[PDB]
RNA sequence: GGCGACACACGUGCUACAAUGCCCACUACAAAGCGAUGCCACCCGGCAACGGGGAGCUAAUCGCAAAAAGGUGGGCCCAGUUCGGAUUGGGGUCUGCAACCCGACCCCAUGAAGCCGGAAUCGCUAGUAAUCGCGGAUCAGCCAUGCCGCGGUGAAUACG
RNA sequence: CGCCUCCUAAAAGGUAACGGAGGCGCCCAAAGGUCCCCUCAGGCGGGACGGAAAUCCGCCGGAGAGCGCAAGGGUAGAAGG
């Protein structure tokens, strides 16, 4: 490379918010993040962060059967 | 909307006219005034007319209205736009 | 993009800053400091880490926001808007939803006024 | 202001009563 | 050559299962990585501010390369384009920066991505090699909310030596591409 | 922007239009017509064309009949512009010492 | 079913655009009215609308009832904001045979326009204007920000 | 009305008409000398904003691009960048 014009890449720390810590290289020897692919919900199974719904409507309803039959 | 105490209102005469179709092996198309009753599940796969005032409305229930009135799907008022 | 998403602004207390979120008003913002103790009044240029993916983490599992609230808020329009019903046919036109008259203002849903 | 139900003031304007303005 | 986990996991993992998917008879058979070339469609300093040297300094703490400067072919008056402006950033990454950088990639940027549901599945060349563009280049670990100015995002080409689409495929994600479909 | 109002009688929108166009005679005195009103009416001698119309420099009010409707509003504006040509005038005869 | 429509246009009003302000907690000071399938104390459940218990009062006795502005304390720090509360999604309550068209209210979320308004124009001469709440008729409920009343705080100016 | 390009012009050169069509009266301090390096237009597929067409990637693509300006000749094994 040529010499005066690159940002050196040196070893770095990545820490997540979920403690996982990523041994890389960098121009930044340490860095916090909010989010990894080892806790993103895409990425950790179908880990649905809320909304494990399934339907939900139009009949989880139910209330209730007290028409008559 | 209605109070959860009360039950899912639904004219009874037009109630009744929807099991005797579903305890035969419907369906006839039922024509009806009951704009207030509610879409119950039995009912889901039917077509209904609803009068809106002038005309019985054809409205083909399906599965996912359920939880409304048969007035929503036959409304009253024709509107194309101005000018 | 720290919390959740959005970069909630510092310089303002945390309750303050947590409403500049999508789903998030006075009341979640009373309920995301206690649920996590922290003090609701400290700014948020001054929340120690540890508080932060505290603060972060208790948001983000509990409550819907941001784009799958808007994508899901989106759904129920759709949904109105296909099976035909009269509320649907509201949001078709751009027309109110809640009954209010149209014959004057109604600003609001159809826009600045369109001469002839 | 008056306007705003989510508030002391507004639920006054209405003659209401609720979280914000409890009875 | 660093030891970088990303490239590390490459020959360690990625290649015995996609010999193993695929039967190739030669070591040299077997899809590897050959560059990736990041670009900037800057364009919105074509005369304004060329000082775009901004973007430079942010791709460059990226990939610890300094990109190099597009300039327009012909002039094209609706775009307000002269013929010679500069209009974009241009950096190539081969070995271990390429490898330092998709290693970056995949476990930190796409996942601060903004409502990410995955790679698009159907963004494969027709010859092997895979596309994406960026919304934003704050998704990057090295570029802070304080630094930035503006929403500059990037494409990114994946040119890898498989020849099909599927054998692509198959590296790609072994390597840790998250595809919705 | 102006209003025509048929009172307990209808109208096409033609009419209206030749309404419009012939209170744009009263455009001649160069004098903003704010909010201008005209009311069609039907008597059992004939019609009356009513109109109110404010200018900066005053209100004018006038009425006009006759058997046939179009002759009603022609005198309307000629009862309309008299009053206008009043308004932008008077105030000029005071003006030697 | 419509009278509630909606490319537009005008009249009357409500809430505002903020710091002489906004929010929360605590604490004062009225008048006139209404009230026996009525007004509801107090207790319990619910964040709440409300629900279940239940006393009192044919009412200068019991109740609607808390008046609000104000006072005390704390926050907000000039940003389309802790200004403003439109619009919309969702969840409930209650009346009523029935709240789709087309009810009021509560709760979560959403948080629009609006930075004091062109030509033009209205009211008011003193407890008036301004501002603050309270009550009633109609009334199952309510689209009342209307109307008829009631008191609290309380000005400016009139040469001519 | 002088000059340039093509055609008329009858396969050397030349060849007329108030015959058929266009251009010039500049320009460039690099758009000149040399050395080194590089190769187009276009089509298809892929890629945030981004489009028929901006910049990026892959495959095909001998010259249809380019060569300041008319036309012709020439030209990437460069006269083009
Ligand atoms: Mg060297
Ligand atoms: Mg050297
Ligand atoms: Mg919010
Ligand atoms: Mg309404
Ligand atoms: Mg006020
Ligand atoms: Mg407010
Ligand atoms: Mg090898
Ligand atoms: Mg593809
Ligand atoms: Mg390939
Ligand atoms: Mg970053
Ligand atoms: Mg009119
Ligand atoms: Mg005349
Ligand atoms: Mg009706
Ligand atoms: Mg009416
Ligand atoms: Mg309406
Ligand atoms: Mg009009
Ligand atoms: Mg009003
Ligand atoms: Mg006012
Ligand atoms: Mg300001
Ligand atoms: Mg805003
Ligand atoms: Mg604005
Ligand atoms: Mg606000
Ligand atoms: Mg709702
Ligand atoms: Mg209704
Ligand atoms: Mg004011
Ligand atoms: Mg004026
Ligand atoms: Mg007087
Ligand atoms: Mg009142
Ligand atoms: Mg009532
Ligand atoms: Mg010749
Ligand atoms: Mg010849
Ligand atoms: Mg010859
Ligand atoms: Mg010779
Ligand atoms: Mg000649
Ligand atoms: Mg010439
Ligand atoms: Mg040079
Ligand atoms: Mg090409
Ligand atoms: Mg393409
Ligand atoms: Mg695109
Ligand atoms: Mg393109
Ligand atoms: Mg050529
Ligand atoms: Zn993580």
């Amino acid at each position: 490379m040529k010499e005066g014009i690159h940002p050196k890449l040196v070893p770095a720390r990545i820490i997540c918010g979920c403690g996982n810590v990523i041994e890389t290289y960098s121009t930044k020897p340490e860095i916090y993040v909010e989010v990894c692919s080892k806790c993103h919900p895409f990425y950790t199974g179908q880990q649905r962060f809320v909304d494990t719904e399934g339907r939900v409507e139009r009949f989880q309803r139910r209330y209730g059967d007290s028409y008559r039959k | 909307p209605r109070s959860l105490k009360k039950g899912v209102f639904v004219d009874d005469h037009l109630l009744e006219k929807v099991l005797e179709l579903n305890a035969k092996g419907e369906k006839r198309l039922i024509k009806t005034w009951s704009r207030r009753s509610t879409i119950v599940p039995e009912m889901v796969g039917h077509t209904i007319a609803v009068y809106n005032g002038k005309q019985h409305v054809p409205v083909y229930i399906t599965e996912n209205m359920v939880g409304h009135k048969l007035g929503e799907f036959a409304p009253t008022r024709t509107y194309r736009g101005h000018g | 993009a720290r919390i959740a998403g959005v970069e909630i602004p510092r310089n303002k207390r945390v309750d303050v800053a947590l409403t500049y979120i999508y789903g998030i008003g006075k009341a979640r913002a009373k309920e995301a400091l206690e649920k996590t103790g922290i003090n609701p009044a400290t700014r948020v240029k001054d929340l120690t880490e540890a508080e932060v993916v505290r603060l972060r983490e208790y948001v983000e599992n509990t409550w819907k926001l941001e784009g799958e609230l808007r994508a899901e808020v989106a759904a129920n329009i759709k949904r109105l808007m296909d099976i035909g019903c009269y509320r649907g046919l509201r949001h078709r036109r751009g027309l109110p939803v809640r009954g209010q008259r149209t014959r004057t203002n109604a600003r609001t849903r159809k826009g600045p006024r369109k001469t002839v | 202001g008056k306007g705003d139900r989510r508030t002391r003031r507004g639920k006054i304007w209405r003659g209401t009563y609720g979280k914000y303005r409890p009875r | 050559p660093l030891d970088v986990a990303l490239k590390r996991k490459y020959y360690e993992e990625v290649r015995p299962e996609l010999i193993r998917r695929f039967g190739y008879q030669n070591v040299w058979e077997v899809p590897r990585l050959e560059k990736v070339v990041i670009n900037q469609g800057l364009g919105e300093a074509k005369e304004d501010a060329r000082i775009l040297e901004k973007a430079a300094q942010e791709l460059a703490l990226i990939t610890g390369q300094k990109p190099a400067v597009t300039r327009a072919k012909k002039s094209i008056s609706n775009f307000k384009l002269r013929k010679g402006m500069p209009i974009g950033l241009r950096v190539t990454l081969r070995r271990d920066r390429m490898w330092i950088f998709l290693e970056k990639l995949l476990n930190v940027a796409l996942p601060r991505i903004r409502d990410f549901r995955g790679l698009n599945p159907n963004s494969f060349d027709g010859r092997g090699n895979y596309n994406l563009g960026l919304r934003e280049q704050l998704i990057f670990p090295e570029i802070t909310y304080d630094m930035v100015d503006a929403l500059r995002g990037m494409d990114i080409a994946v040119v890898t030596t498989a020849e099909t689409d599927e054998e692509a495929r198959a590296l790609l994600e072994l390597l840790g591409f998250p595809f919705r479909k | 922007t102006m209003n025509i109002t048929s009172k307990q009688m209808e109208i096409t929108p033609a009419i209206r239009q030749h309404v419009a166009d012939r209170l744009a005679k009263l455009e001649k005195w160069q004098t903003h017509l704010i909010n201008p009103h005209i009311i069609l009416s039907k008597e059992p001698q004939g019609f009356v064309a009513d109109a109110t119309i404010n200018t900066p420099n005053g209100v004018l009010v006038a009425s006009g009949k006759h058997e046939d409707m179009y002759t009603a509003i022609n005198e309307l504006i000629n009862k309309l512009e008299r009053q206008l040509n009043k308004l932008q005038h008077k105030g000029e005869a005071r003006r030697a010492a």
